[PDB]
RNA sequence: CCGGGCACUCUAACGGGACUGCCCGCGAAAGCGGGAGGAAGGAGGGGACGACGUCUGGUCAGCAUGGCCCUUACGGCCUGGGCGACACACGUGCUACAAUGCCCACUACAAAGCGAUGCCACCCGGCAACGGGGAGCUAAUCGCAAAAAGGUGGGCCCAGUUCGGAUUGGGGUCUGCAACCCGACCCCAUGAAGCCGGAAUCGCUAGUAAUCGCGGAUCAGCCAUGCCGCGGUGAAUACG
């Protein structure tokens, strides 16, 4: 079960609650960012290459 | 046997001592002294056998209590265990009834450790 | 107490009990084999079983492998027991001066 | 009568407010200068690595900073190059009244 | 630690008698840095100690600090198989610590029922050479004592 | 639990079976995969048949069992107890 | 496993990103997620070209997509073709009024990205992987850089037992921020498996 | 008394309010 | 007419406003003793002019914003020293070796991740 | 609040500044002990950052992937169930055992963040959860908002209690197609264990520990007492 649930989550569904995040990159259906569309591995990976706007690596 | 059926605490203010009746919290003690208009502040030992009175009658007319409290808790369980419903089985083995986990803990309906 | 994990691998009631069997070797020392942890497994090459126990006076850790599960659990045990031996005397090695 | 600059980069930012700023001071007549609005600041915490690991993170952030400046004596002179200003890609702005 | 010998806080003067020495006992007063809580319950103490014997909280207490300094204190160290608990001089540091630390811990052994009347208490019997405090301390220096005998293994 | 103002729920599907029954002059065995269902005080005298997700276990319901869900009288965990 | 993503560490010290555009919480997924949908297609599709970098700005439905690479000529076409049949493929899926231009890039033994690629397909071709990397390391140095370093790891040249192999020259210091250091990752498919190159150009400190 | 709902301070530790915590 | 310092500690900020007069203190729109009434932290904030003998000859007006009641107090302690210097430059000298105008950059230290507060680390057992 | 003004607080970009620079002493030197100046002194406090490598460490279940395996099924859809079981054992935590405390009332002082079928002022019904009204705000404006410990006043009087809040009965509210399994919340009633914890064992060297509350991610709701942050108050001790 991944492609047909990375399909399923795409589709509009027979009631409101069984709306699910994916992640519109990878398909991860865990700790996934309503602001970007990711999971928080593939959230890592564009920031390192800085394919994510103002997004930067803070330290304070 | 004072009120009602229960010699409640002397010594104590009638609002904390109220409350060492079955069936009588903190808020069912508010609401008799008012209805009954006395001091909650005056100590059991200090109550006039009228005000007293009236505290009794007042109470063991209102609501429901001591043994005929139990007694309907128990006929609620009762039929609970009877009808054969989810909530009534879980009286039915001494287990916890409002969904609880029993993996670990579920202590107080268990009853202390039973080694295996 | 007693906890033996089985990881990756179906073992049963009766290999367990072998388990404490053995491992009550480590009773002859009369000191407090306190929440001792034996773990099962099985790499390519043969099976594994580490254990790590604290006493009062340390820890022990060790494990052993071989072709043989049951092999394995008693080369767990000599380890332990050296280990265990050695806590309990490496103390005394100093009394004089 | 105002302009409000808002982008994810704060270079860019000043870079766009030192323009507008003198855009307007230039053709009259009077600004209230470019004024730094706070930062609104969108933390991300992750962690590390892409299985268990908890106690590892790795920290982002995400910075929409905040300008404003106000054309003051307004005089149509200005309200016109305005349209024909060069924004960097980065920010966008704001003009309302 | 390892490096260099770590150095004492200076603590700040209490407001009402600009005494470093309450200061400290006041925070070994303190639960949960309550200090505000501290400070009353001390003052109120004192309060307590001019009502009940009518002379200077601050020259009673600086007292009940003085007999509860435990001079001498064993301190143990291995020779050989044995565990031999060694007499050692306190350094005045130390003392002043377990001075406070004991007679915060007496004071909070009595019965009375709140804590300001107890630390009241504790100091007045400390004062006079009665009291927990000071119990503890020559508890500690007659050990110190017996132990005369092994002084010479001394660090 | 549910709300006063709302309704109280019964899927449709089994209210129909239920009343279809009733009229007709009644009784036959009900399957249902209705658990959540509220048992409802038409169909009192009925044995309805819950599914647990292995069995639909037959249930005869009474008076004194209304209120109630449907899931409530077919169990889903089989115990027996330890060791 | 260790190691920081010398890029990403140094973003707006050093480097700057492949995407500058603000935008709102009710649309910045929805701009990013064409983003990965564009370099998708143009990765793809440009690999050919030799492809370092996809440069992407912004305004409002209409994007500027700076694509860098050192064969200028097969992201061009037939004089001028190409560049617009993908436009069409491109402003496709964008929707919108999509401006794809083309960057020169001065020298690709100078863009670890590329340097990168290059051992990946030597890999891919069976060539001795302990000497590609000595190569392409001694032709970034060649071409004036002031360090580099290369990095293969995996079941090199088919070996069961995976490895992990790499060279260095002159400087390639990772832990200061004022360097200038480009990185490049390429994955080397193969029969046996997948071998993933790194690539490291000390370009110089700021 | 942070877990008895039926007090101030226990509603301020469960985030909730009601008779025993008003707003 | 009015002698100002910039004081602070913590989160807290304090504008102090000295003025001559019988030695009335003012904190926030409302008397002094009236705001910080019961803690007994207080009469430290007042501290740096009696250092110097200036208890009476000043009143003072001030407002306080950000962090609590003590760190506030501490706020007024450098402000009110502040202000005496450009009163009173020869001031230095029994105000410096007293402290009083230096600030102490003692923040609340930063909670870490993998920790439960900045140092504090979880509870682990070895076996 | 308005006129007015940016001084101040601030907000937030750009700089300054500390360099053992100077003084004395010990030193071949690097340095070390010390003084003044100074907000800061010998790395100012904290962060980001992790060498060749090691553990044939971790992850084929995020993803990528060689190879092996399945093909009316080892693929796909759905209803219900399960992942929440409970003789037991272990790890992490929450709340406590109380008077430096608990309850009621009145009254103060934060910071970081969040917010368009979103935060919701203010009015109304209801003990309350909440319901109905309904103003503002693309938000340094408007809202979440009350910070809590604290302060003033009043009760409790050492009792398994006005400690503690588990368990159970009953009555409701909300989200949601749906709360039997299996949500959270509110109110009446219930009012367990627990009187400071064996062997053993953890954290922390300063704005730390301890204690106190507030936000956020995820998210319809929520089992968060978890996690990542933020301030408030604020110690002890280091011979070695
Ligand atoms: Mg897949
Ligand atoms: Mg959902
Ligand atoms: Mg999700
Ligand atoms: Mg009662
Ligand atoms: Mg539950
Ligand atoms: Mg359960
Ligand atoms: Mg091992
Ligand atoms: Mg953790
Ligand atoms: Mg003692
Ligand atoms: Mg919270
Ligand atoms: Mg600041
Ligand atoms: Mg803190
Ligand atoms: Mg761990
Ligand atoms: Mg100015
Ligand atoms: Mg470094
Ligand atoms: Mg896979
Ligand atoms: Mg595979
Ligand atoms: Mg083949
Ligand atoms: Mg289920
Ligand atoms: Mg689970
Ligand atoms: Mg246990
Ligand atoms: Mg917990
Ligand atoms: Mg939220
Ligand atoms: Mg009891
Ligand atoms: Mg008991
Ligand atoms: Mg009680
Ligand atoms: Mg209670
Ligand atoms: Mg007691
Ligand atoms: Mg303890
Ligand atoms: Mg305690
Ligand atoms: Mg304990
Ligand atoms: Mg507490
Ligand atoms: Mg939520
Ligand atoms: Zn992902």
């Amino acid at each position: 079960a991944r492609k047909a649930l990375i399909e399923k989550a795409k589709r509009t569904p027979k009631f409101k609650v069984r709306a699910y995040t994916r992640c519109v990159r990878c398909g991860r259906a865990r700790s996934v960012y309503r602001f970007f569309g990711l999971c928080r591995i593939c959230l890592r990976e564009l920031a390192h290459k800085g394919q994510l706007p103002g997004v930067r690596k803070a330290s304070w | 046997a004072r009120i009602a059926g229960v010699e409640i605490p002397r010594n104590k203010r009638v609002d904390v001592a109220l409350t060492y009746i079955y069936g009588i919290g903190k808020a069912r003690a508010k609401e008799a002294l008012e209805k009954t208009g006395i001091n909650p502040a005056t100590r059991v030992k200090d109550l006039t056998e009228a005000e007293v009175v009236r505290l009794r009658e007042y109470v063991e007319n209102t609501w429901k209590l001591e043994g005929e409290l139990r007694a309907e808790v128990a006929a609620n369980i009762k039929r609970l265990m009877d009808i054969g419903c989810y909530r009534g089985l879980r009286h039915r083995r001494g287990l916890p009834v409002r969904g609880q986990r029993t993996r670990t803990n579920a202590r107080t309906r268990k009853g202390p450790r039973k080694t295996v | 107490t007693m906890n033996i994990t089985s990881k990756q691998m179906e073992i049963t009631p009766a290999i367990r009990q072998h388990v404490a069997d053995r491992l009550a070797k480590l009773e002859k020392w009369q000191t407090h084999l306190i929440n001792p942890h034996i773990i099962l497994s099985k790499e390519p090459q043969g099976f594994v079983a580490d254990a790590t126990i604290n006493t009062p006076n340390g820890v022990l850790v060790a494990s052993g492998k071989h072709e043989d599960m049951y092999t394995a659990i008693n080369e767990l045990i000599n380890k332990l027991e050296r280990q265990l031996n050695k806590l309990q005397h490496k103390g005394e090695a100093r009394r004089a001066a | 009568i105002r302009i409000k600059l808002r982008g994810f980069d704060h270079k860019t930012l000043d870079a766009s407010a030192q323009k507008i700023v003198e855009a307007a001071r230039r053709s009259g007549a009077q600004v209230s200068g470019p004024i730094p609005l706070p930062t609104r600041v969108r933390r991300f915490t992750v962690i590390r690595g892409p299985f268990k690991h908890k106690d590892s993170r790795e920290h982002f952030e995400l910075r929409t900073h905040n300008r404003l400046v106000d054309i003051i004596n307004p005089n149509r002179k200005t309200i016109e190059q305005l349209m024909t200003l060069d924004l960097p890609t980065g920010v966008e702005i704001e003009i309302k009244t | 630690a390892r490096r260099r010998r770590a150095e004492v806080r200076q603590l700040q003067p209490d407001l009402v008698y600009g005494d470093v020495l309450v200061t400290a006992f006041i925070n070994k007063i303190m639960r949960d840095g309550k200090k505000n809580l501290a400070a009353r319950i001390f003052y109120d103490a004192c309060k307590i100690i001019q009502e009940k014997t009518g002379q200077e909280p601050l020259k009673v207490f600086k007292q009940a600090v003085e007999n509860v300094k435990p001079r001498m204190e064993v301190r143990s160290r291995r020779v050989g198989g044995a565990n031999y608990q060694v007499p050692m001089e306190v350094s005045p540091r130390r003392q002043q610590s377990l001075a406070l630390r004991w007679l915060v811990q007496a004071a909070n052994q009595r019965p009375e029922r709140r804590a300001a009347v107890r630390i009241a208490h504790e100091l007045m019997d400390a004062a006079e050479g009665k009291g927990g405090a000071v119990k503890k301390k020559e508890d500690v220096e007659r050990m110190a004592e017996a132990n005369r005998a092994y002084a010479h293994y001394r660090w | 639990p549910r709300s006063l103002k709302k309704g109280v729920f019964v899927d449709d599907h089994l209210l129909e079976k239920v009343l279809e029954l009733n009229a007709k002059g009644e009784k036959r065995l009900i399957k249902t995969w209705s658990r959540r269902s509220t048992i409802v005080p038409e169909m009192v005298g009925h044995t309805i048949a819950v599914y647990n997700g292995k069995q639909h276990v037959p249930v005869y319901i009474t008076e004194n069992m209304v209120g109630h869900k449907l899931g409530e009288f077919a169990p889903t965990r089989t115990y027996r107890g330890h060791g | 496993g260790n190691k920081i993503h010398p890029i990403g560490f140094r973003l707006g010290i050093t480097r700057d990103w492949e995407s500058r555009w603000y935008a709102g919480k009710k649309q910045y997924r929805h701009l990013l997620l064409e983003d990965q949908r564009i370099r998708g297609l143009l990765e793809k599709e440009l690999y050919s070209a030799g492809l370092a970098r996809v440069d992407i700005e912004r305004a409002a439905d209409n994007v500027a997509v700076t694509v860098h690479v050192a064969k200028p000529g097969v992201v061009i076409g037939r004089g001028g073709e190409r560049i617009r049949v993908l436009r069409e493929e491109l402003a496709k899926l964008t929707g919108k009024n999509v401006a794809l231009n083309v960057q020169e890039v001065q020298n690709p033994n100078l863009s670890a990205p590329l340097v990168a690629q290059r051992v990946a397909e030597q890999i891919e071709r069976r060539f001795a992987v302990r000497r590609a990397i000595k190569q392409a390391v001694q032709r970034v140095m060649e071409s004036g850089a002031k360090g580099a370093k290369v990095i293969v790891s995996g079941r090199i040249g088919g070996a069961e037992q995976a490895r992990t192999e790499w060279a260095a020259q002159g400087r390639v210091p990772l832990h200061t921020l004022r360097a200038n250091i480009d990185y490049g990752f390429a994955l080397a498919r193969t029969t046996y498996g997948v071998l993933g190159v790194k690539a490291y150009i000390f370009l110089g400190e700021v | 008394g942070k877990g008895d709902r039926r007090t101030r301070r226990g509603k301020i530790w469960r985030g909730t309010y009601g008779k025993y915590r008003p707003r | 007419e009015q002698y100002y310092g910039t004081g602070r500690r913590k989160e807290a900020v304090a504008r102090v406003f000295l003025r001559p007069g019988n030695g009335k203190v003012t904190v926030n729109g409302q008397d002094f003793n009236e705001y910080f009434q019961g803690l007994v932290r207080a009469v430290a904030a007042l501290e740096p002019l009696r250092a110097v003998d200036a208890l009476g000859h000043f009143d003072a007006y001030i407002t306080v914003r950000g962090g609590g009641k003590s760190g506030q107090i501490d706020a007024i302690k450098l402000g009110i020293a502040r202000a005496l210097v450009q009163y009173n430059p020869d001031y230095r000298a029994k105000l410096k070796p007293l402290g009083f105008l230096t600030r102490d950059a003692r923040v609340v230290e930063r909670k870490k991740y993998g920790k439960h507060k900045a140092r504090r680390a979880p509870q682990y057992s070895k076996r």
